[PDB]
């Protein structure tokens, strides 16, 4: 059922919901959340969907999602009405999610999250870390 | 007597295409039909100095095999080469004295070549001397993969990782190119490639050899994937971690590989070989570490015993 | 929505439908699966609810649900109704999902899964090692 | 074939009462008539990953009064576990092409267990894992309380020390428990004392225990006093020498004992037992380590012989 | 001349209400009005037989601050280890006749009240020996108490962790039994528990205490919740894992927590106080660590100069 | 409020041409007159958890010309090492409630980064991070070849040596970047070039550069012949010895040097400079190690003091 006031990731690529739910642990609220997975779709045959009521997402928070679905779309839906969509655009900065490549990088064994810079470079995506300053292809940094 | 009777096995260099046969075929009698007490009343020493758990627990289970005794020592530590600095050529002067063969490996290259010249009249067999030689690893190598494909000709074979350091690889190259028709797949790291002298060897005789950055990018034709581990500390920590995935082998991966292809690892392994690749039917790097007991078994065998008897 | 065949896990206790998900990797396939997070259960106040078509459960599947969620009630649904529902029977062992708190147990660096036998007693359960041997109370196994 | 043939000997607890005394009469057997060549042309390994005197000597020993032979370490340092960091299971998946059983004592809990599900066909003798089991160590001491008392059954049983941490008394503790009769008497300092789910398992047989906090309380109706070593270090300096000379045997404290009785000490010892007692007819913690030749050697030949030959 | 004018600091034993007063009034004078060149001329010692982080750089940073030299070592690689003997007794008499001070810490118990025989009149403060004492220790957590608390007296003082053997928890509550109705809640695993001597002590005093199970249980009254680690390795690995959960703190156990209740631990740290706690107004541990330079620098002083004008 | 004030000093990226060019007029003016006294008051940390011989030393040296004392140490022997965890974290957190500034050199790359969120306002400044930055050997290599060559722009340099794994020469490639014309020259085995990163950057900015086989081949126009050490570890002690001929300088390769050619190494050397050299007049490697006194006294002073009034 379509939801009252509240945001609606839609478009989401399969497979790519759940890691979203789990990267920025989005079910650690006492919100109606619902979820479809592997749902059908047009511009991409299937699609996961997240549903989070009364909750919103900044213009950041929702950059943030670039990485795993950029061609997603947010909604802010309020009182049955899509208030104001968003498109995910690429942010200057990734934290916590991602995992440095560098073995010897201090960030492993200290308590500190992760951080890294975000350089677009056609093809692939640059990250470069921190503490590291080490810069590494987000195909490495994801695909791990 | 045989050709290899009380001949010393140093080099992958000094044995014929005849002798890797002779192993082989040997190595097969009695993989089929033991001899038990084939070398009774023979003592041999085993002499590590340096690590290693298959290459001399293999060697020492096949002088049990065939009912040779053993003495020897798996560090330095406590001989006088290493207490008071003894020289190895007189370790070998004096050991040499006691035991009817010697299995050595040590961390310098040309150690076993050197105590082949104090020695006497007892065989050395190099289980390993720094980057140079590890004859008998390639002639466990060679049986299994005669083993599982009928053959040492005309087979595709690639071998993946530390290619520039790895004496194993270089040994088993120079091995397969003694056969005939074979052609290889040289996938690692730029920084870790195949030499060129090893390349040079390969053109001078016409094999054909060709570079690739990836394992997946040859999987559909290779019979044999040579599994090496990427010596990650002869690498920058990030250097690694760039072109990693390139050179780690997985289940997945093996999806479009041919029906007889086999994986084999000298081992140990640590990464390239994810477990999950274990239960698979092309998994065969333990298989070819129990197919060392048989072989070693062989090699001394013929060293040690005169006339032929396969 | 009411699924034409699949399983239905109703009655999760809050908090818990997320780690089903995780723990099980019921999100790990190509069936539409269908999520319901803090729902209204009518007492219970919320409850989290699964739904995932062209897919059953045996009985010992449908067991490792006891330890996370005992009241939960998985329904069988074939043709839009549902035929048969069971509830999670306490199981033998456990595999795979928990963790041995014994930090000496050779579990932890060796490439094996986890396995724990289980022991109903006072007032709880108790988990004990394939390994190690050792035996924990259900609390600290599940505690981390 | 017999009920041990071929099988795994990792934990007491999956020992029936029935395998134990199959084991100490084969022992018995054994020790009264040799079979030097009942292993002849088994090999076998011995895997020691921490130190150890007497099990591995002992079951080395075991292993040539049969007639098999050897290979193995005393420690990991010079392995590839060790040096390039290879896993328990890869180091067995390995050695398991090598040998007929393997026997093999390492610092972490499940170890043993572990091997067993890497080893193929390949059965493996826990010689000590961590702080879990040492089943080898308590079959001698059955053997040793059966040849001394003449049966398992009825007895009273006092164990000295660290009953905390100790594994061999938890195990003997379990294996008596196995049997009729018996009741035990725990002597131990506050800070070490028997843990409570070895005490449940006792209530649930209904077994009877008693706590003492000295030796001399019950020297008078003990047929086995068994000593183990109060681990000082697990003690405050100070603590220790405040209840110490509760927990140390010296001869005079053996002057009401019971002309049966017999000191027992898995050793090694320390300070608990004073060598004034060694000479005393009492002292039987020697004899109990020369049992572990045989038990070690019947345990040996019921795991590699197939039909039973008592 | 003050009290503690070229007085040894040894024992929290040898200091009065008054003693401590006089040391905590004077480390709030210092803090707030530094004195730079107090101690000019002036040459310590910092002798260091064991580890440490925060006791050693502390008080040589009070050194520095105060104007005072150093000189000292972190380990032996001096003439006591090298060169065998150089007891304790004659390494101080002879750097005795070099500084003006001796601050020490060593693993025995004992030490620096031996250096105390042997120092003549060079004052000699204890940084720690073996399970004894830790004098400088408690001296900056009273002031970190008094300063967030504004006082010693009346004041409910919980202590988590490892009671049974902590120098620094035992020093403390001695202490602060040197106060007025001060109220303290005992919180630690039944193999850790706060040692009986100490309770006779408070009872003996008529000060109340009691034993808790969980932190949960008396967070809502505490005014200062001293935690300390808990070494696994004074425990079963297991055993400990059974009990962890109820002596760690991590901030949402602070829910309940009154407004002035601040957390201190004597650190290093290793899990039972979770990083999410820094963050916390009650996160106070940084602080105290802090206090170690104002507490250090009025002990040199009031040791080193007969009257402070301050 | 200079711009440096009160910054820390992690990574040449955070250092702009006015930044550099401040610290290096700042260096000039404090060689050519001294100010003692400047950090007094000033209590400055060493923690070195990496060898050193003059980043160390010259910085602690360069905190006492300005009058600042110091405590720290050469390893881990304190709580880091000795008591577990002590995470670095929680290391600084304390260290940063003594000291007005910490040095540190770590292993890891980032450490000194990390230091940063957990010291307050205590400065950190980074005297190396596994093979990330080393900011002030940068600062001294630059304030030496503005010394010698009086300038930053338009200088011929060439780099000899690991250019792929140095952190140095990468810094001061960076460094150099940032000012305008310079010209680079690579000189490296083909297994450690100069890293294809570091290539882009200069084409970025229309820098020029090329690689070269010898030294012998782009001495004739070079102003600052910088040397490093190709450590043999990284490279097969075979093929070094191929190529090491054109790697090591010799008196004799000076013969058509520019007279205000200076020969530059970060040091320590091994044989990659010939000490025949140490007599001409190019030779500039002690003088550099030098500059550290002066470059390391100027940063602590634009980083402790608002306000340089000299
Ligand atoms: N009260 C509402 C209103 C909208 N939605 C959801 O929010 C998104 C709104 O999409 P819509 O405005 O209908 O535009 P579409 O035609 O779906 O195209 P697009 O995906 O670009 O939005 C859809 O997931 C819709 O189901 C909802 O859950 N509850
Ligand atoms: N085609 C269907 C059929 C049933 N359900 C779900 O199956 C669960 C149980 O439905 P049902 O047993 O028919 O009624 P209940 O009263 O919920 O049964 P119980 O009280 O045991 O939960 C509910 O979540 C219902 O939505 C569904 O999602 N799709
Ligand atoms: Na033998
Ligand atoms: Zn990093
Ligand atoms: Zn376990």
């Amino acid at each position: 059922e379509a939801i009252k006031r509240g945001t609606v990731i839609d478009h989401i690529p399969a497979q790519i919901g759940f890691k979203l739910l789990s990267l920025f642990k989005l079910t650690e609220t006492d919100q109606r959340i619902t979820i479809g997975l592997n749902l059908p779709s047009g511009e991409m045959g299937r699609k996961d969907l997240i549903k989070i009521e009364n909750t919103f997402l900044s213009e950041d928070q929702v950059d943030q999602l670039a990485l795993y679905a950029p061609q997603a779309t947010v909604n802010r839906i309020d009182n049955y009405e899509v208030v104001g969509k968003s498109r995910p655009s690429l942010p200057e900065r990734i934290d916590n999610v991602l995992v440095c490549p560098n073995s010897n990088c201090i960030s492993h064994a200290e308590p500190v999250s992760s951080s890294f810079a975000v350089r677009k470079r056609a093809n692939d995506i640059a990250l470069k870390c921190k503490y590291c300053e080490k810069e590494f292809s987000h195909n490495v940094v994801l695909a791990n | 007597a045989n050709p290899l009777y009380q001949k010393h096995i140093i080099s992958i260099n000094d044995l014929s295409r005849d002798d890797l046969n002779l192993v082989l075929a040997t190595a097969a009698k009695l993989k089929a039909n033991p001899q038990p007490e084939l070398l009774k009343h023979k003592v041999i020493a085993s002499c590590f100095f340096e690590a290693s758990t298959r290459t001399r627990l293999s060697f020492e289970t096949s002088m049990h095999r065939l009912g040779a005794s053993v003495v020897g020592f798996s560090d330095s530590a406590n001989t006088s080469l290493g207490k008071k600095g003894e020289t190895l050529a007189d370790t070998i002067s004096v050991i040499s004295t006691y035991v009817d063969a010697i299995v050595m490996r040590h961390p310098q290259e040309g150690a076993a070549r050197l105590a082949t010249e104090f020695s006497g009249n007892v065989p050395v067999l190099n289980a390993g001397d720094g980057s140079n030689q590890h004859p008998t690893q390639t002639l466990l190598d060679l049986f299994t993969i005669q083993e599982t494909q009928g053959r040492l000709d005309n087979l595709h074979v690639a071998m993946v990782g530390d290619l520039k350091y790895g004496r194993t690889v270089h040994s088993l190259t120079q091995a397969l190119a003694k056969f005939d028709g074979n052609r290889f797949y040289f996938i690692a790291p730029d920084a870790l490639a195949m030499p060129q002298y090893i390349l040079d060897m390969l053109d001078e005789k016409g094999i054909a050899w060709s570079l690739h950055s990836s394992i997946e990018e040859v999987m559909a034709e290779v019979d044999i994937l040579y599994m090496t581990r990427v010596q990650k500390e002869r690498l920058d920590p990030s250097e690694y971690a760039n072109v990693k995935a390139q050179f780690v082998l997985r289940a997945s991966d093996l999806h479009n590989a041919k029906a007889n292809m086999k994986v084999l690892h000298p081992l140990p392994r640590v990464d390239e070989i994810a477990t999950d690749v274990d239960k698979t039917p092309h998994a065969w790097y333990f298989q070819q570490a129990g197919n060392g007991i048989f072989a070693r078994q062989a090699l001394l065998a013929l060293v040690l015993n005169r006339d032929l008897v396969l």
